[PDB]
RNA sequence: ACAAUCUUCUCACAUGAGGUGUUGAACGAAAAUUUAAAUUUAGUUUGAAAUCGAUUGGUGAAAAGUUUUACCACUUUGU
């Protein structure tokens, strides 16, 4: 039992072991091996607007199933997280700077018709890195 | 009358207190020895639009008569841009 | 002019006294009721603008009717329960021989014929209270202060105190709402300082 | 005397305009009050305050 | 046996899980072992409150209602620091989640937007006793009304092995929040519970209501029936001498 | 000549039914005033309907108290046309709310003095009281 | 004068009794009950949100049968 974060880059090249759960928090960087890679469960984080991976899935022969949650179960300790993160000095550069990298991986990714930076809304994902307003990072 | 309701319960301390108090700390060191992060309003032009640009202030209360009126002239404007 | 305010801060209020007799009433019909002493200084310091009936009523009957008036009463279970439902607004004591003494001396009134009236000679006295052996001030102070038979009709003679609280510093003549930190509930000894600030 | 005609200012900016990391000065115990502490700290101890 | 020298028990309680089993009848990604709780129903001849007693009744079982996993909030008296440093050291972290002193409730949690958060972010309210009867405010129509009734903890005296027993205690015992009724609702259990377990928490939940609820006792309860949130009233055991005690009394 | 209606929503606890009267006369005389509250409680729904001899001074007030800071509550004062105002949203107007105690009532009627005839009324079908639930197992 | 008294624990012998205090609106299940409307009551939504929908049993306190209470509730409106 436990839980473990890593890059896709960290976890390729190294074997899976037995793991209830696969997330993908942040879209692949490379498909291609995604989806070869993927061969207990298998989930994955999409934003609505990158709904054409979806496509690209049924076009690659893909089988997949609709996951759903309620919205009132979701942890609403947004508050909260701002806080910590505008008080801690260390979390907070921590978040700047995952903030930017996010972005600026996201602005090199290959799939630049389905994962579109400028479809992106900024500051959607400052709010998930708990930030009231996004942090001015260039690109 | 609202605003400054809210207002002066966050004034600056005043000379004399902030010497109050650190005078008080001072004699704890001088026999043998971690606070809060002081809560007050913020004032200075160049503090206050510096604010502003850093997107942090959270209400800017601009005065009318303001003698060279170019000193805020452009304060509104900034308020609203950002 | 009354702002909008102003009539809902009377209603906080109100709803704020009728929950306070609600819980002092029920299930509350006790009184600590201090004790090594008969006599009780009431100092009426605080009055709230539409006061319920009840309210009304116990002031009335302790004969204060105005602001700032003081009335001695005899410690007992009776006045007790009264000066708990008119609590917050009064703030009473035990006065001492020295309290009375000046009170009475420096401003006390009678009632003669129904008008106040200084007592300012010791006939006035002699003609209203001789049936009861009551010729002098002193007499009045002895009585007064030892709680004798014919205290109550002393007490009756006796106009109500105006205690009006003094501004000679500049600060106090400055500041708004003044009423010298006067504070409410039972004071104890305290009253007695009261006193000396005003007699 | 044509209207007011706020061709940059009717969009909202999303960020902060400046891109400068905080300093630690911001999540510390005050420098120049511990610095004054310790002055008027010498000051007690000297009989002088 | 105390209710009319009879216990019809047992054999209700183990067929009413059995036809809860049989009422069986996207995929969701946020799931719970939350299983539908049941409930007993309990008519008496009289009202039972001469008002709403905002306070719950902390009847003792041994089989606990509430699952152990259940996040808990303390709500104690100023200062919290040394109430904070007591949980730490009792190691109640995984249960007691956090913990409040009264003022900084009071003023920190104003709006009712605020209430309800912090209402949706734990599952109980631990409440120091001495502090009970000041959340009647603070706390509205939010909280008392919405199924989130804080209970009476006590831990005046502020020791670890106290907060440890009173805690083990408040999930063990269910909650009664009695107002004035003729007919009250107590929660037993759940469908995952076993049949002689619920028949244990049955017979001690009428054992604490005879004595501590109902003045006059066992011949001032009229009727018993047993229902979850969707089956019938299944009813359990009736007065028999009725008709001779309602006539008495009225 | 035209009697104006006027709606004031938002209404801090406290600005009640007296309050609003002595409040609003200053601005002009009202004729009736009702405050909107709950059947079973009688606890207030926070806004109420002032109707003004005219509809110029409702327009007044309307155009004073809308967004009026009031205990951190914006005030909300609208005047209502005469064609949405309808008949009976006065009814009850100027006549104190009636604390209906249902809770007590209930408690009394369950314990009254009563004889045997309406004790037999009472006790009545208590065996087939079971016997619909019977026919439901 | 947008300020005020909603209790940071009691009493009795580790034990019992007590603490009378909750915004409104909307959705909604099926139950115990009492004398068609009334009491409890699962579970949810919400900026202290609002545009007719008021129900009407009983208790008395002051002015003069009458009008005035805007939590008068059964310990029932002024010791």
């Amino acid at each position: 039992k436990g839980i473990l974060l890593c890059t896709n880059v960290a976890a390729r090249g190294l074997d899976i072991p037995a793991v209830d759960w696969i997330v993908q928090y942040d879209p692949p960087d490379d498909p291609r091996d995604y989806i070869h890679r993927v061969g207990g469960k298998s989930l994955m984080f999409l934003a609505p607007s990158e709904l054409g991976f979806l496509r690209y899935l049924k076009t690659a022969k893909v089988s997949l199933n609709e996951f759903e949650f309620p919205a009132n179960k979701v942890a609403n300790v947004q508050s909260q997280l701002e806080k910590l993160v505008s008080k801690n000095y260390y979390l907070q550069q921590s978040a700047k700077d995952g903030y930017r990298s996010y972005l600026q991986a996201y602005a090199s990714y290959s799939l630049k018709s389905i994962f579109d930076i400028n479809k992106l809304d900024l500051a959607k994902v400052a709010k998930s890195f708990g930030f009231a307003h996004p942090p001015n990072v260039n690109i | 009358t609202q605003v400054f309701k809210l207002l002066n319960k966050y004034r600056p301390e005043t000379a004399a207190e902030k010497k109050q108090r650190l005078v008080a700390e001072a004699e704890a060191v001088a026999n043998g020895k971690v606070s809060k992060k002081p809560y007050n309003v913020k004032y200075g032009l160049n503090h206050v639009v510096a604010l502003i640009e850093a997107k942090k202030a959270k209400l800017v209360l601009i005065a009318s008569d303001v003698d060279p009126i170019e000193l805020v002239v452009f304060l509104p404007a900034l308020c609203k841009k950002m | 002019f009354k702002r909008a305010e102003t009539f809902i801060n009377n209603y906080r209020q109100r709803e704020r006294e009728r929950i306070r007799l609600n819980r002092s009433a029920k299930n509350k019909g006790d009184i600590f009721v201090p004790d090594e002493t008969k006599l009780l200084f009431v100092i009426r310091i605080a009055g709230v603008k539409n006061m319920p009936p009840k309210i009304r009523k116990v002031l009335r009957l302790l004969r204060l009717s105005r602001i700032n008036n003081a009335v001695f009463v005899r410690n007992n279970k009776a006045v007790a329960q009264m000066l708990r439902i008119v609590e917050p607004y009064v703030m009473y004591g035990i006065p001492n021989l020295h309290s009375v003494r000046e009170l009475i001396y420096k401003r006390g009134f009678g009632k003669i014929n129904g008008q106040r009236i200084a007592l300012s000679d010791n006939a006035l006295i002699e003609e209203a209270l001789g049936k009861y052996d009551v010729i002098s001030i002193e007499d009045i102070i002895h009585e007064i202060y030892n709680v004798g038979s014919h205290f109550k009709e002393v007490t009756k003679f006796l106009w109500p105190f105006t205690l009006t609280p003094v501004k000679h510093s500049l600060m106090e003549k400055k500041v708004k709402h003044f009423n010298e930190g006067r504070k409410a509930g039972y004071c104890g000894e305290e009253i007695n300082e009261l006193i000396k600030k005003q007699v | 005397y044509p209207d007011y005609d706020d061709f940059f200012t009717n969009t909202v900016r999303e960020t902060p305009l400046s891109s400068a990391p905080e300093p630690k000065r911001r999540f510390a115990p005050s420098k120049h009050e511990q610095k004054r502490i310790l002055q008027l700290a010498y000051a007690i101890r000297k009989g002088r305050i | 046996e105390l209710l009319g020298s009879d216990a019809p028990l047992e054999k209700v309680c183990s067929a009413l899980l059995e036809y809860e089993s049989k009422r069986k009848s996207n995929l969701l990604e946020d799931e719970q072992d939350d299983i539908e709780p049941v409930w007993l129903q309990l008519a008496t001849l009289k009202f039972i409150g001469n008002n709403r007693k905002l306070i719950p009744y902390k009847i003792a079982i041994k089989n606990p209602v509430i699952p152990s996993s259940s996040e808990a909030c303390l709500i104690v008296k100023d200062p919290q620091r040394v109430y904070k440093d007591l949980v730490n050291e009792a190691g109640l972290s995984k249960v007691v989640t956090r913990v409040i002193g009264l003022s900084k409730l009071k003023a920190k949690w104003n709006s009712y937007e605020q209430k309800r958060q912090l209402r949706d972010q734990f599952d109980i309210f631990l409440a120091d006793d001495r502090v009970i009867p000041m959340l009647p405010r603070i706390l509205g129509k939010t909280f008392y009304q919405k199924s989130k009734v804080p209970v009476p903890v006590k831990i005046s005296k502020g020791t670890a092995e106290q907060l440890k027993r009173e805690v083990v205690s408040a999930y063990g015992a269910t909650y009664f929040n009695s107002a004035p009724c003729s007919s009250f609702m107590i929660k037993c259990g759940h469908v995952s519970n076993t049949s002689t377990e619920l028949a244990e928490n049955v017979e001690s939940i009428l054992q604490f209501v005879s004595k501590h609820i109902v003045p006059d006792g066992a011949k001032g309860i009229a009727s018993i029936h047993l229902k979850t949130s969707q089956s019938i009233a299944i009813p359990l055991w009736n007065n028999p001498n009725l008709k001779e005690l309602i006539a008495s009394s009225r | 000549k035209k009697k104006g209606v006027l709606y004031v929503g938002r209404l801090p606890h406290g600005f009640y039914e007296k309050q609003m009267r002595m409040y609003f006369s200053q601005f002009g005389p009202v004729l009736r005033l009702r405050m909107s509250r709950n059947r079973k409680t009688g606890s207030s729904k926070h806004y109420a309907f002032i109707e003004f001899e005219s509809l110029d001074v409702a327009n007044v007030v309307a155009e004073t108290m809308h967004n009026y800071l009031l205990y951190g509550k914006l005030l909300q004062c609208k005047v209502i046309p005469e064609d949405q105002v309808h008949e009976n949203m006065f009814k009850g107007a100027d006549v104190p709310f009636k604390r209906i105690p249902h809770a007590t009532i209930a408690r009394l009627q369950h314990e009254k003095p009563l004889s045997k005839e309406k004790a037999d009324k009472l006790i009545t079908r208590h065996n087939r009281k079971l016997k619909l639930k019977k026919r439901k197992l």
